[PDB]
């Protein structure tokens, strides 16, 4: 049988397209300055003869076979709409200078799931560079003062960098999704021991005294309303903030006897 | 036995744990010996000679002047290894006999 | 239990069983004739009773006689150690010329005094010394109890393995021996409310708390996890209707 | 000592059938008939003899006696696989005068 | 409620109702604060937030409001859980079409566009052009087209011609496909062709484009525009140790279709060329396919992984292969296990439960008393009261457990007594207590095994596991009426010894009053266990229900045998305890307790034996011991007398007298017959060992040893392992399947050689090999037969049949091997059972046959009773319960809503792990002699020759019923003896199986007619004059003139006249086949009957599971087709074909057979088309079409029940039955009318269909349909329900035939309620159900 390759079919049809030659093309890139649909269309077909052996080169990367090629077109398209005629240099020879700007422009946003400015891409080539030249002088495992002591930088900065290339594996290669559990809490028990603790403190506030009790809900927001400060409280109920701030410990000294011999101890609370 | 009796035998040997108190059996096959000898964690006498100190931790033997070079005849360090941790969360020592 | 022996044939399990009981036999009367105080003359001539004896090997007649008399009857006082290749064995005439030097039976029985009620047996049981050992199968690392504990995010299932686990895996076995009978409030309680319900459990638990056993219908989690994966394909599932 | 059949270059657990697991007359004295771990892989797994010894090529060999018309001499020869059927090999015991 | 889920292709104006939002970017998270952004898949504007009732602004956090929207962000305040169903979808600029379509292997598109599965793949891949809309042109919609010939198209034609090429070409024609107006071309043309593979493809395009317009689907919906996006709490980032995190394989592929829908997003006004406008589209096509499904056409790749990426395909399926791993195995909470142990003072309806488990799995229910007594308000502080374990903990812990029943299971389970609920006793330790009579139905052995444990919690679940579950209801097995609570090995072994008889013993002819009186006198030491006395009882006799009388009767009885009496209730007579109390004799007893007192009294009187059993055990001394093993004096003489004779056979081997072939078989039969003789010299002085002396001379009795009293009994061990031990082992089997000849003559006792030694093993590695395969083989079959068994349930209670089976006895063979009362009992009688007398009836209709009418059928002479088969009742949803037998279980009637369907398939894969001449007739009774459907005519000499293949012969006993029935070959001459007693051993036939007989009913002259000297006829003599007559030649071996002439030896009268048999015109001939030898020679006068011519002549889990899945044989046997003349086909056409020509209707139709296979090539005989031609197996396709239904049931019920009694298991006829039902509820239609030509419709549903279309004016519209069997593999998957064919096999193809059809599922099923999580329609969840149809009837 015969599988319809993207990469089989595509080269097969490169060559069904004519050479470039430098004297039409000259000729061709001034039509292309005074604007036209089709010399812009047959000038593209021109160069795009050279972007199945620039990506061809390179390889083991996070993109795809058909990636750089789709991306090798989009640097011709900016690079065939500005030209200069009138210096005489090469259409082609402008053409593989955007082709390899726009490859490496794609190469470092799509590599990656988190997406990352070029602000901290820059500094990642740079180290991958320097852990790869460091390992073949010494032919030994890296440390890390040693990039640190080549690159002139700090040693907590060379940390954080070389943290960021995670470079997850897997999850279902195996499993590992049963494994894994949640950080929330998901208890039944759990669930109902703060169901049980909230009713009670509800409880406790209505039970104890009425002028006690609406000094706190106002201040920590127990009972549902709003939270205060000690400013935004004193206008409510006293402009004292000095005799708002006594009722506040005794009411926390009643709260805390009345737990004591309600069955609960503090200590096993907290475990 | 049977001969499936003798295949379920030789399972129950297999998967033994080592006690506290080890007892010889009372009937043997004759290969118990040569068994322990064979195995790495008995320690045999290399050099032959009067034992000079024995301690629960190491066994100094002195090597006599028959089968011993010119220089440092009677140097010989037996160090015994104490509980460690085995591969299936067992202890092993070895005691001075 | 004496009845494994017509179906699981090991002769040489009695066999065991009855020379094992010559080599303690024999052992006790070492043993008491060192409190005698008895002339190292007279222990030469128990141990050529013995090795020189019975057909085999006999080693004798080599050792000193003070030094390595006190000191095999020293080590000796706990049995005699018997060897029996694996195809060379001792025959059964062999086996009772031993117990007839440790003053023993040779049938290899004797009736037992039963200590609760006191009577003795009518009939006579087999009675000796067997190896026998252990193997690595402690109860404490198979025994494993779990109420509530800690689930998966994709399906709502209850984990093992972590330092709190254990459970048993409800398989399809299983629900094959509930439908047999004519359960049906239990075969969709193990199944729907006491796995793979996040709003289920927490119901639930709250009514064994205050003393009502009620149960609420629910939907399964690993029904849901079915319907979102199946519709992201183009299948339209109208589970409403 | 244990010898297995599995691994890189063997058959599966799966694959195997009843060839495999089956026990063959010429395993006397080269493997164990009776030592095979129960389970799924019951004859993939099979534990050598005492006096096992490998070849010069690669094959299991086992020693025999050397056996005259007369008398029985102390000769010990080591008999390959292919090589024992030749020769009549007698039992381990017999009468003797 | 919900019910009715419906299955179709989504819409576009649907998809964007679901979703909430529109993503187009693949940046999701940041790296400077690990917190998601707007518009990515793990974004709050679409989905729900990170946390609860929170946004990204953090402005509002409260309670208040929870439906409130952000004015600062997009993102809304919600719960939690809100992230697993809001979801999004992608806006693509160019349509592509779906993998489901295209990867089975009808192609859903191509069948509907008339294309190919490669031509539709080429357009959507741009390499060819298409043209659409052509009106005024020549060219074709199915036609292809290149660059250069659509150039060419518009120069000849010049308008009307529009070529597009992609996938907005194939969205074209769907939209103008004119469904209404394709089907109308379709049956139009219908009648015009005349073709095989054209008929079937019309088939497939009616039934499909029907379905398509009344499911309301659309052409349109095929391909979809968007594609909606999977919530991101199934593919979450969960950061583990180290600040790592992880990414689901599916975040690729998302990420890898919206860069590129990105890329082609932004290039739709650059002006692109025709050179990338066509690959582009193939990088989004590519992605799709990577996304639904890997490993077929695509199988993409990533970096650092060999494995291809998990789709979404490869997700729902799992491992286990169809089956999804969450249906395979669920965790379950409040569980456990733990290593079992023995515990011989537990009662029946409880068991053992340690207090370190108790305290973990009754959690929930301690915090529920702690705070109802009032000791802890606050459930936090009743949590550490629990943990310290303090005193007052154990007081509420042993209060809340005094009731509540726990379930207790064995890890594999292969029938229903697996599960059985228990009552909890608080123990000591760390093990799992277990009743010891309970072990017998669990198959569970105290070597190691782990139990699991379960803890009901609603008050529903309660009373479930005290009123089914319970110990003390699940006595009976629910294979046979047979208890599995029977006595086990160590208790019977107590109770053999308590009943036995000793000639002289202490306390010997003494008289005791009473019972109580006699156990006095035992336990003071004045009187032995076993001593003849005479002791006077006090029974009960319960022949009248409802009155019990007392009365005294003095017996001569023993000490043991009058205490047992004490054990079993007053109910029970007396005689069922004098007998020696075997294994048997007890599972008798409990059968008999259980049928006549009830079974309250059943779980007392069960629980009493185990008490009694172990006491009087303890007592025993019973101890195995090497002098056990006596050896018999006799078996050096039978050893050094058979070593003398085999010397004198092998010393002739030597000189040439006897050959290796034959010597062989003489060895192997002489270690045999010394074999026997050595076992029966040993067990007869084992049995009589033990010598007594009493009042001078010595008597003998039987033997009190204690190897013989285990095998006696029947408790452990077998008859055959005595050989093993105190005998020789005889002759050993080799791997390759030979005898070794010479044996091992040494036994256990007196030690194996080296040598011998290895032969031993060689059988037991080869059974210890085959107990790892059956696990796998006896598991993989109660699978297929429990998945063809679930929907059918008992739910009706009067059906009002009048068909059924007819029963009778095993008479095959020399003696009865299963009688009618254990075949019969529990079935309803179907008909009047009428008495040998006319004008008489015993059972007036259909009753239920008990333990009574057993022995009332018994004493009649009754033998032939027809009864009530599942096969019969054709109602449909289910089976009546009154043509369904008994309950296996309990004791009466099956009621309604027990599933029957579940039970009888684990009733047939229980027992799996268990399961690995005719020359002349001598009868073993007497009898008269009756003969049944033999056709012999008198014979001039009197011997009654009778060359019909049909026909046996059968001797009746004094009662009437045929005691005997054996096989009458053809040929056979056989003297009658009707009205006469026949001797025992007398030979009625002397028939010679060696030459077929060929015999003539013409009695005169025969004449050879068409025979040709040197073609057909050779003739050929003996040497010395042996044999002269006239020797036939072959067919093949003849020349090619007598090739086409048959032999005819035309028999007519002496004097001149034709004579011809009665019954039919054509007179009879003799046959003259090829290489026949005629003594008589022609011109001769031959008797009638006479010999005319002389012509010359597995088993296990594969053999049971052979018969349920239909499968043909490698030879299969051949039959006649229609009844009639018999006649031999054409040589030298190369295929025979027996030409038929019955008296009543003339059929021109016959049947071609090859030459490879000979037999009955007789030219002239009857047809017999019940008969079978040619000897070997039957396939069970022929016998259905060409008999009946009843012979197909009856013959597989024969040959299953042919493979369980070899074991010796026993099984019912009632779970056989119930499969053979589910299997032939598939039919096939011929002239249907109504309907399709050829389809597959049920049988229920046919008759429906034409019982309703019979009530017209025509009476004409129904059809006729024909029973077809279908195997196990293939009824699985005709079903209605999409779920129950998906949970079997191959998930894929049943999903896509459910989208192209809309098929609605009604949920009515068991697999389909267990995965939905509604309550089961069988058992006690038929009451729910009830009242949801009353509900929804009512409107
Ligand atoms: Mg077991
Ligand atoms: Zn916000
Ligand atoms: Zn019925």
């Amino acid at each position: 049988t015969r599988a319809l390759d993207a990469t089989q079919l595509y080269l097969n049809e490169i060559g069904f397209s004519p050479l470039l030659t430098p004297e039409e093309e000259v000729h061709f890139a001034r039509l292309a300055q005074k604007g036209d649909p089709a010399g812009r269309k047959r000038m593209i077909e021109s160069n795009l003869r050279l972007v199945v052996k620039i990506a061809r080169r390179y390889v083991n990367r996070g993109l795809s076979l058909l990636d750089l090629i789709e991306e090798g077109n989009l640097g011709l398209i900016r690079a065939v709409e500005k030209f200069d005629p009138e210096r005489g240099f090469r259409f082609s020879t402008y053409a593989t200078w955007w082709i390899r700007q726009t490859i490496e422009r794609a190469i470092m946003n799509q590599t990656r799931t988190i997406r990352l400015p070029i602000h901290v891409v820059k500094e990642l080539n740079v180290y991958l560079r320097a852990a790869r030249e460091l390992t073949h002088k010494l032919d030994h495992e890296p440390s890390p003062e040693e990039i640190a002591n080549l690159l002139e930088k700090p040693v907590a900065e060379v940390k954080r960098m070389l943290g960021l290339n995670e470079r997850v594996t897997s999850v279902d290669v195996s499993t590992l999704l049963d494994t894994l559990t949640d950080d929330r809490p998901t208890d039944p028990c759990e669930l109902l021991q703060d169901d049980d603790l909230s009713e009670s403190i509800d409880q406790w506030l209505t039970e104890l005294t009425d002028k006690q009790r609406e000094v706190v809900i106002r201040r920590f927001g127990l009972r549902g309303h709003e939270s205060s400060t000690l400013e935004e409280v004193g206008q409510e109920i006293g402009l004292t903030r000095e005799r708002v701030r006594q009722i506040q410990v005794e009411a926390l000294k009643r709260l805390r006897e009345i737990l004591e011999k309600n069955g609960l101890s503090s200590d096993a609370l907290f475990q | 036995d049977d001969a499936n009796r003798a295949l379920m035998g030789s399972n129950m040997q297999r998967q033994a744990v080592p006690t506290l108190r080890a007892d010889k059996p009372l009937v043997g096959t004759g290969m118990e010996r040569n068994v322990a000898r064979d195995s790495g964690v008995c320690v045999v006498a290399r050099r032959g000679g009067v034992i000079d100190s024995v301690d629960a931790s190491r066994v100094v033997v002195r090597v006599a002047d028959d089968e011993v070079e010119t220089g440092e005849a009677g140097v010989d360090i037996y160090n015994l290894t104490k509980y460690t941790r085995s591969n299936q969360n067992t202890c092993i020592n070895q005691r001075p006999l | 239990n004496p009845l494994g022996v017509p179906s699981r044939m090991n002769v040489g399990q009695i066999l065991e069983t009855h020379l094992g009981l010559a080599a303690k036999g024999l052992g006790e009367k070492i043993n008491r004739m060192l409190e005698e105080q008895r002339k190292v003359a007279e222990l030469r001539k128990f141990l050529h009773e013995i090795y020189n004896e019975i057909g085999g090997r006999e080693e004798n007649l080599d050792e000193l006689g003070d030094n390595e008399i006190l000191a095999l009857a020293k080590n000796l006082r706990g049995g005699v150690p018997m060897a029996t290749p694996v195809f060379d064995g001792a025959k059964e005439r062999e086996i009772k010329a031993m117990l007839k030097l440790a003053d023993l039976p040779e049938s290899g029985q004797m009736r037992l005094f039963d200590g609760r009620t006191g009577n003795q047996f009518e009939r006579p049981t087999t009675v000796g010394y067997m190896y026998m050992l252990k193997l690595n199968h402690l109860v404490d690392d198979k025994m494993h109890a779990r109420s509530t504990g800690s689930y998966s995010l994709v399906t709502q299932q209850p984990l093992g393995g972590k330092a709190q686990f254990g459970g048993q895996r409800f398989g399809e076995m299983e629900v094959w021996a509930l439908e047999a009978y004519g359960a049906a409030y239990t075969l969709q309680e193990m199944l729907t409310v006491k796995s793979d319900d996040v709003n289920g459990r927490t119901k639930m638990y709250k009514n064994i708390v205050d003393g009502d056993h009620r149960m609420e219908a629910g939907m399964p989690e690993s029904f849901n996890v079915l319907i979102k994966e199946i519709r992201s394909l183009g299948i339209d599932i109208e589970l409403e209707t | 000592r244990r010898v297995s059949a599995l691994g890189p270059g063997g058959l599966t657990r799966e694959r195997a059938g009843f060839e495999v697991r089956d026990v063959h007359p010429t395993h006397y004295g080269r493997v164990c008939p009776i030592e095979t771990p129960e389970g799924p892989n019951i004859g993939l797994i099979n534990s050598l003899a005492t006096y096992a010894r490998t070849n010069k090529y690669g094959f299991l060999e086992s020693p025999y006696r050397v056996v005259k018309d007369s008398l029985v001499t102390d000769e010990i020869v080591f008999l390959s696989a292919i090589e024992e059927a030749d020769h009549v090999i007698a039992q381990a015991s017999a009468t003797l005068n | 409620e919900f019910d009715a889920i419906r299955i179709g292709l989504a819409s576009p104006e649907m998809i964007r109702s679901w979703s909430f939002g529109e993503v187009k970017k693949p940046e999701t998270i940041n790296y400077r604060t690990f917190k998601p952004e707007r518009d990515g898949l793990f974004c709050a504007k679409i989905f729900g937030p990170v946390k609860d009732y929170e946004c990204l602004c953090g402005k509002y956090k409260r309670l208040k409001h929870r439906g409130v929207i952000c004015e600062k962000c997009g993102v809304e305040v919600a719960l939690a859980k809100v992230r697993r169903e809001r979801m999004g979808h992608i806006e693509l600029a160019s349509p592509v079409a779906h993998i489901w379509f295209l990867k089975s292997l009808p192609s859903r598109i191509g069948l509907l566009l008339d294309m190919t599965l490669r031509d539709i793949e080429r357009v959507l891949y741009f390499e060819s052009y298409v043209v659409i809309d052509p009106g005024m042109t020549t060219l074709e919609k199915g036609q292809l087209l290149n660059d250069e010939q659509y150039f060419e198209a518009l120069e000849e034609f010049g308008d009307d011609f529009d070529a597009r090429m992609g996938a907005e070409a194939v969205h074209e024609l769907l939209n103008a496909i004119d469904l209404e107006h394709e089907i109308g071309r379709l049956r139009e043309e219908i009648p015009q062709t005349n073709s095989e593979t054209k008929i079937k493809k019309l088939s497939k395009r009616l039934k499909l484009m029907e379905a398509f317009q009344g499911s309301g689907n659309k052409p349109e919906w095929m391909v979809l525009t968007v594609l909606p996006v999977l919530p991101p709490d199934l593919r979450p980032l969960v950061p583990l140790d180290g600040g790592r995190f992880a990414t689901s394989d599916l975040n690729d592929l998302y990420r890898r279709v919206i860069n590129r829908n990105n890329r082609l997003k932004r290039l739709l006004d650059l002006a692109a060329p025709d050179i990338i406008v066509r690959n582009e589209k193939r990088m989004l096509q590519e992605a799709v396919d990577a996304l639904l499904d890997n490993g077929r056409r695509g199988r993409a790749i990533t970096g650092s992984n060999k494995r291809p990426l998990k789709s979404l395909a490869d997700m729902i399926k799992g491992k286990q292969g169809r089956f999804r791993q969450n249906l395979l195995g669920k965790r379950v909470d409040y569980s456990g296990r733990s290593v079992i142990t023995v515990g011989p003072t537990l009662r029946l309806h409880q068991c053992g439960l340690p207090k370190k488990m108790a305290l973990e799995l009754f959690k929930p229910f301690i915090f529920g008393k702690l705070e109802g007594r009032g000791m802890a308000t606050t459930i936090k502080a009743a949590k550490k009261m629990v943990e310290r374990e303090l005193p007052e903990v154990w007081d509420v812990l042993a209060e809340v457990i005094r009731e509540h029943p726990v379930l207790l299971n064995r890890a594999p389970t292969l029938h229903r007594l697996g599960i059985q609920a228990f009552e909890p006793v608080l123990i000591e330790g760390k093990a799992i207590q277990l009743h010891p009579l309970v072990c017998a139905a669990y198959n569970a052995d105290f070597d190691g095994d782990q139990m699991a444990v379960h803890v009901p919690l609603t008050l529903e679940a309660q009373l479930e596991a005290r009123a089914l579950m319970m110990s003390t209801n699940n006595i009976l097995s629910p294979a046979n009426g047979e208890p599995i609570i029977v006595p086990s090995q160590d208790v019977v072994m107590g109770l053999y010894y308590m009943t036995r008889e000793a000639i002289n013993a202490k306390g010997e002819g003494m008289a005791f009053a009473d019972l109580q009186e006699v156990d006095r006198a035992y336990r003071s030491g004045q009187a032995s266990l076993h001593a003849r006395v005479k002791v006077r009882i006090n029974e009960k006799i319960k022949g009248e229900d409802g009155q019990l009388t007392a009365n005294t009767r003095i017996v001569d009885t023993t000490v043991g045998r009058a205490l047992l009496f004490q054990v079993v209730p007053a109910g029970l007579p007396f005689d069922v305890v004098n007998q020696s109390m075997k294994k048997k004799a007890i599972s008798k007893l409990i059968n008999h307790c259980y049928r006549v007192v009830g079974l309250k009294d059943t779980v007392i009187f069960a629980d009493q034996l185990m008490y009694t059993g172990f006491a009087y055990s303890t007592i025993s001394g019973v101890s195995i011991g090497v002098n056990d093993f006596v050896i018999p004096d006799e078996k050096a003489r039978i050893i050094n007398a058979a070593t003398d004779e085999v010397k004198e056979i092998e010393s002739q081997y030597a000189s040439g007298l006897v050959t290796q072939g034959e010597k062989y078989n003489k060895v192997i039969d002489l270690w045999s017959k010394a074999n026997d003789e050595v076992s029966k010299a040993m067990m007869a002085n084992l049995s009589k060992e033990k010598v007594v002396d009493r009042e001078g001379k010595e008597v003998d009795q039987e033997s009190f040893n204690s190897m013989y009293m285990m095998a006696d009994s029947g408790a452990r061990g077998s008859a055959a392992q005595i050989r093993q031990l105190a005998g020789m082992r005889g002759l050993m089997a080799k791997p390759d399947g030979s005898i070794i000849e010479t044996p091992i003559t040494a036994n256990f006792r007196e030690g194996l050689n080296v040598l011998q030694y290895f032969i031993s093993t060689h059988g037991a590695r080869k059974g210890l090999a085959d107990t790892a395969l059956k696990t796998a083989n006896s598991g993989y079959l109660t699978r297929r037969l429990v998945d063809v068994a679930q929907d059918l349930v008992v739910t009706e209670i009067d059906c009002g049949t009048e068909h059924g089976l007819l029963m009778s006895p095993h008479i095959e063979g020399g003696d009865v091997v299963e009688p009618l009362g254990e075949r019969v009992l529990g079935r309803v009688i179907a008909r009047d059972v009428f008495k040998p007398g006319s004008d008489e009836v015993i059972v007036p209709a259909g009753t239920l046959i008990d333990e009574k009418w057993v022995d009332f059928l018994e004493v009649m002479s009754v033998d032939e009773v027809v009864v009530r088969s599942p096969i019969t009742c054709e109602t449909r949803h289910g089976i009546c319960a009154m043509c369904y037998g008994r309950d296996l279980a309990r004791g009466h009637r099956v009621n309604i809503g027990e599933a029957v369907g579940v039970i009888a398939a684990q009733s047939i894969g229980e027992p799996g792990t268990q399961l690995t001449a005719a020359d002349n007739v001598q009868v073993k009774n007497g009898g008269t002699i009756r003969l049944h459907n033999l056709k012999h005519v008198v014979r001039a000499d009197g011997a009654l020759v009778a060359v019909s293949r049909s026909g046996e012969l059968a001797v009746a006993d004094d009662f009437g019923r045929e005691r005997e029935r054996y096989k009458l070959p053809y040929g056979a001459v056989i003297s009658v003896k009707e009205g006469d007693k026949v001797d025992p051993g007398a030979i009625v036939a002397k028939w010679d199986p060696h030459t077929h007989p060929i015999v003539t009913e013409v009695d005169g002259t025969v004449a050879f007619v068409g025979m040709e000297e040197g073609i057909t006829v050779k003739r050929q003599t003996d040497e010395l004059t042996g044999l002269t007559n006239i020797e036939v030649m072959d067919p093949k071996d003849r020349p090619a003139a007598g090739k086409d002439i048959r032999p005819a030896v035309k028999l007519i009268d002496a004097a001149g006249k034709d004579l011809l048999l009665p019954g039919t015109d054509v007179p009879a001939q003799y046959f003259l086949p090829a290489n026949a030898l005629v003594n008589l020679t022609d011109g001769a006068k031959v008797s009638i009957g006479d010999v005319v011519a002389r012509i010359p002549q597995t088993g296990g889990l594969p053999r049971v599971a052979d018969l349920f899945e239909a499968r043909r044989p490698k030879e299969p046997s051949i039959l006649a087709e229609i009844s009639g003349t018999i006649s031999f086909g054409k040589e030298t056409k190369g295929k025979r074909r027996l030409v038929i020509t019955p008296n009543d209707g003339s059929d021109p139709y016959e049947e071609l057979i090859p030459k490879w296979r000979h037999l009955n090539v007789f030219e002239g005989e009857q047809v017999n088309r019940g008969e079978v031609i040619s000897d070997g197996p039957s396939n069970p396709h022929d016998i259905l079409r060409l008999l009946g239904v009843s012979s197909l049931a009856k013959y597989i019920v024969n040959e299953i029940q042919d493979v369980y009694r070899l074991q010796g298991v026993k099984i019912n006829d009632k779970h056989i039955e119930t499969i053979l039902r589910q299997m032939l509820r598939k039919v096939e239609v011929s002239e249907s009318g109504d309907s399709s030509f050829i389809k597959g419709d049920q049988v229920e549903l046919t008759q429906v269909l034409e019982e309703n279309e019979q009530l017209g004016t025509e009476d004409k519209f129904p059809a006729k349909y024909e029973r077809v069997l279908l195997g196990i593999t293939k009824a699985s998957l005709s079903t209605e329900s999409f779920i129950s064919a998906a949970s079997f096999q191959e998930t894929t193809r049943v999903l896509t035939e459910a989208a192209v059809t809309g098929k609605r599922d009604f949920l009515r099923g068991l697999k389909e309620n267990v995965v939905v999580g509604r309550l089961i329609p069988a058992g006690t969840g038929l009451a729910y159900h009830s009242e949801r149809k009353r509900q929804r009837d009512l409107g």
